[PDB]
C-alpha cells in the first residue's frame, strides 16, 4: 500500500512572485510523478510527466525537480491567469494512480 | 486538438443501472489505452476504470470491483461504461482520460481529458 | 430387537458437496438424487455450515421419512445477499436469478467459501442476472442474453442508451468485508408424489 | 509489501513438554495463515490451514490460534518424532506466498 | 497418498538450460492447481511458479520473472517447469506442491508436496 500526501494546503502571491509545492510519497516511486493543473472550471490538463520532463505545449515557466520519496514544483513567475488547483498522482506501486489531495491557489 | 466529450449524465434512483458512452475525435482511438477519472463533488481526483488498447487487460478501482462494466468499441471511435448497484457516494463528476500508453498499468498517466458530466443518485425531481 | 437388512448403496452427497466448481447464481446446475439410503445425519453433525434452514420439516425427521426425490442445486452468491433465499422473498436474486415456491418444503445449506472463491485481482467467473422482462416462476432458469430493452428505443441487437447488458459479475477479492465475501449456497427439495419411495433414511438394527 | 518474522529459532524441550511458537506479520493478513511441519529427510507437510483449522489425518495434539497480526503454534504432547523445522506463510498479501525463516526445534 | 514424482535434475553451466517433470497419480488432475517451490541448500523455502488448473493464469516469483516458464499437461497427469539462463544462485532444491483450491492466487495453500530433486548451478565435472 503506498500513501500519497500534499504538504501546503493554500497560498497567495503576486503577479512577478515564485511560490514553491512539495508532495511526498509514504514509499519510494523513483521518480514517477504526474502534476496536473486543474482549471476550476474546465476540464483539467497535465503539465509535467515523469519526474521533470515538460509536456509539449505548455509555457516554460513550470519546472519541476527530484526523486526518490521528496519531489518539488516551482513557478518562475505566477501570472495572473495561472491560479487553479493542483495535483500529485504515482503510477509505480500496486494502488494503481493514487491522486494526492489539492492545493488551492489564490493570486492578489 | 483532440476532443473528448461524453454523455448519459442524469438523475436515477440508488440500485438502477446507468450508461455512459465518451466520443474521441481528435486522435487514432484504435491503439490508445483509456481511462474512466471521478471528481468528487467535495474532495480530489479518483481512477475509476481501464481499458487496454483492445480488451484483454481491464482493470477497476476496489471500491468498483463487481458493480462497474467497461466496454470499448473500435469501430465507432468511442468507449462506454456500465455503472451498476449505485449508491449514495457516486453523485460526483466523471471524466474521460485517454492514456499515452497502449496498456492499462504503466508509469505512463493521463495526457488528455475532457470536460465531465455531473450524475446524481436521489429520489427528487 | 429389530434386524434389517445390511447399509449399502448410500447417496453421494458428498461429491456434491465437497466439489471445487461451482456454477454461477443465473445458470445452476440440478442433480438428481434418487435410489440410495440418504443419512442427512452426516449433513446435521458437520459444523462447516454456517446457515441450516430448513422449511416444512425438522432436520432430525428426515432420517425416517422416505420421500420419491431430492433435487440438489448449486450456486455462489454474496455474503448478505444470501437472506433472499427462502420462500417468499424480494431482492434481485429472488426476482432474476432462483424463485423459490411459497409453500416450499426443504433444506438450505450455506457456507462461507472465501478460501477457494476470492481472486487477490479479482474472480469473475460469477455472474448474477440484473434484469429481466419478468419475474422468474418458481423452479426455472434463464440463460438469453439479450440486451435488456431498458426504455422505448429499438436494441436490434446493438447496446445503446437505455439498451443494457443484463449480466454483471462479481468482483470477488480476499480484502472485501463479510457481507461481500463469497457463500457456496446447496438448495435440497422433497418431493412425494404418486410413485414408488426410493430414498431412505438408514435403518440402525 | 508484506514482512515475515519467527520469534524462536532454536528451542530446547523433553518427551513430556509443551512448546509455542509464535509468528508475527508486518500487516494485517486477517487469519490467512498455514503452519508447515518439514521433516529434514522427507517432503514437508502442511499440518494447519487458516489461523486455527487443523488438517485431515495429523495428529490434535498440534493445537493453533492467533488472529489479525500475531499468531501462534502449540504443541502438547511432544512426541519423540516430533522433531523438524517450522515455517509460517501469510497468502493474503500482494507478494504471493511469503515464508517466514525456519524454526528448530530439538529434544534435549 | 497422492504420488509426486520429480526428474531432470543434475549438473549444468551457468546460462544454459533445464527441464523438470512432475507426475501425479493418486488424484484427479484435471481440476487442481499447482505450484513449484524452492528450497535454498542452507536457506527457508521460497515460492517460485503457479499454473491455475487449465493453463489460464500463471505467476511467477518477482526473482525469477522473465527466466522461468511453467507448463501443464492435462492429458498425461504431469506439469513441467523450463528453466532458462540460470544464474549461480539458483543452486536450491524443488519441490512440486499441490494447491486446495482450482486458482493461483487464493487463500488456501499447498496441500500435497513430494520429495525434492536436487539441481547445481556451476562449472565442474
Ligand atoms: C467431505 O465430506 C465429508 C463427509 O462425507 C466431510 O466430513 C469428513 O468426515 C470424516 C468421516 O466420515 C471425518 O474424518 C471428518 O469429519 C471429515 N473429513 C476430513 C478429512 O475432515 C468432509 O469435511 C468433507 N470435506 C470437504 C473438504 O468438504
Amino acid at each position: 500500500d503506498i500513501q500519497m500526501t500534499q504538504s501546503p494546503s493554500s497560498l497567495s502571491a503576486s503577479v512577478g512572485d515564485r511560490v514553491t509545492i512539495t508532495c511526498r510519497a509514504s514509499q519510494s516511486i523513483s521518480s514517477y510523478l504526474n502534476w496536473f493543473q486543474h482549471k476550476p472550471g474546465k476540464a483539467p490538463k497535465l503539465l509535467i510527466y515523469g519526474a521533470s520532463s515538460l509536456q509539449s505545449g505548455v509555457p516554460s515557466r513550470f519546472s519541476g525537480s527530484g526523486s526518490g520519496t521528496d519531489f518539488t514544483l516551482t513557478i518562475s513567475s505566477l501570472q495572473p491567469e495561472d491560479f487553479a488547483t493542483y495535483y500529485c498522482q504515482q503510477s509505480y506501486s500496486t494502488p494503481p494512480y493514487t491522486f494526492g489531495q489539492g492545493t488551492k491557489l489564490e493570486i492578489k | 486538438e483532440v476532443q473528448l466529450v461524453e454523455s448519459g449524465g442524469g438523475l436515477v434512483q440508488p440500485g438502477r443501472s446507468l450508461r455512459l458512452s465518451c466520443a474521441a475525435s481528435g486522435f487514432t482511438f484504435d491503439d490508445y489505452a483509456m481511462h474512466w477519472v471521478r471528481q468528487a463533488p467535495g474532495k480530489g481526483l479518483e481512477w475509476v476504470s481501464g481499458i487496454s488498447w483492445n480488451s484483454d487487460s481491464i482493470d477497476y478501482a476496489d471500491s468498483v470491483k463487481g458493480r462497474f462494466t467497461i466496454s470499448r468499441d473500435n469501430a465507432k471511435n468511442s468507449l462506454y461504461l456500465q455503472m451498476n448497484s449505485l449508491r449514495a457516494e457516486d453523485t460526483a463528476l466523471y471524466y474521460c482520460a485517454k492514456d499515452r500508453g497502449y496498456e492499462i498499468l504503466t508509469p505512463a498517466s493521463f495526457d488528455y481529458w475532457g470536460q465531465g458530466t455531473l450524475v446524481t443518485v436521489s429520489s427528487a425531481s | 430387537i429389530v434386524r434389517f437388512p445390511n447399509i449399502t448403496n448410500l447417496c453421494p452427497f458428498g461429491e456434491v458437496f465437497n466439489a471445487t466448481r461451482f456454477a454461477s447464481v443465473y445458470a445452476w446446475n440440478r442433480k438428481r438424487i434418487s435410489n440410495c439410503v440418504a443419512d442427512y445425519s452426516v449433513l446435521y453433525n458437520s459444523a462447516s455450515f454456517s446457515t441450516f434452514k430448513c422449511y416444512g420439516v425438522s432436520p432430525t425427521k428426515l432420517n425416517d421419512l422416505c420421500f420419491t426425490n431430492v433435487y440438489a442445486d448449486s450456486f455462489v452468491i454474496r455474503g448478505d445477499e444470501v437472506r433472499q433465499i427462502a420462500p417468499g422473498q424480494t431482492g434481485k436474486i429472488a426476482d432474476y436469478n432462483y424463485k423459490l415456491p411459497d409453500d416450499f418444503t426443504g433444506c438450505v445449506i450455506a457456507w462461507n467459501s472465501n478460501n477457494l472463491d476470492s481472486k487477490v485481482g479479482g474472480n469473475y467467473n460469477y455472474l448474477y442476472r440484473l434484469f429481466r422482462k419478468s419475474n422468474l416462476k418458481p423452479f426455472e432458469r434463464d440463460i438469453s442474453t439479450e440486451i435488456y430493452q431498458a426504455g422505448s428505443t429499438p436494441c436490434n441487437g446493438v447496446e445503446g442508451f437505455n439498451c443494457y447488458f443484463p449480466l454483471q459479475s462479481y468482483g470477488f477479492q480476499p480484502t472485501n468485508g463479510v457481507g461481500y465475501q463469497p457463500y457456496r449456497v446447496v438448495v435440497l427439495s422433497f418431493e412425494l408424489l404418486h410413485a414408488p419411495a426410493t430414498v431412505c433414511g438408514p435403518k440402525k438394527s
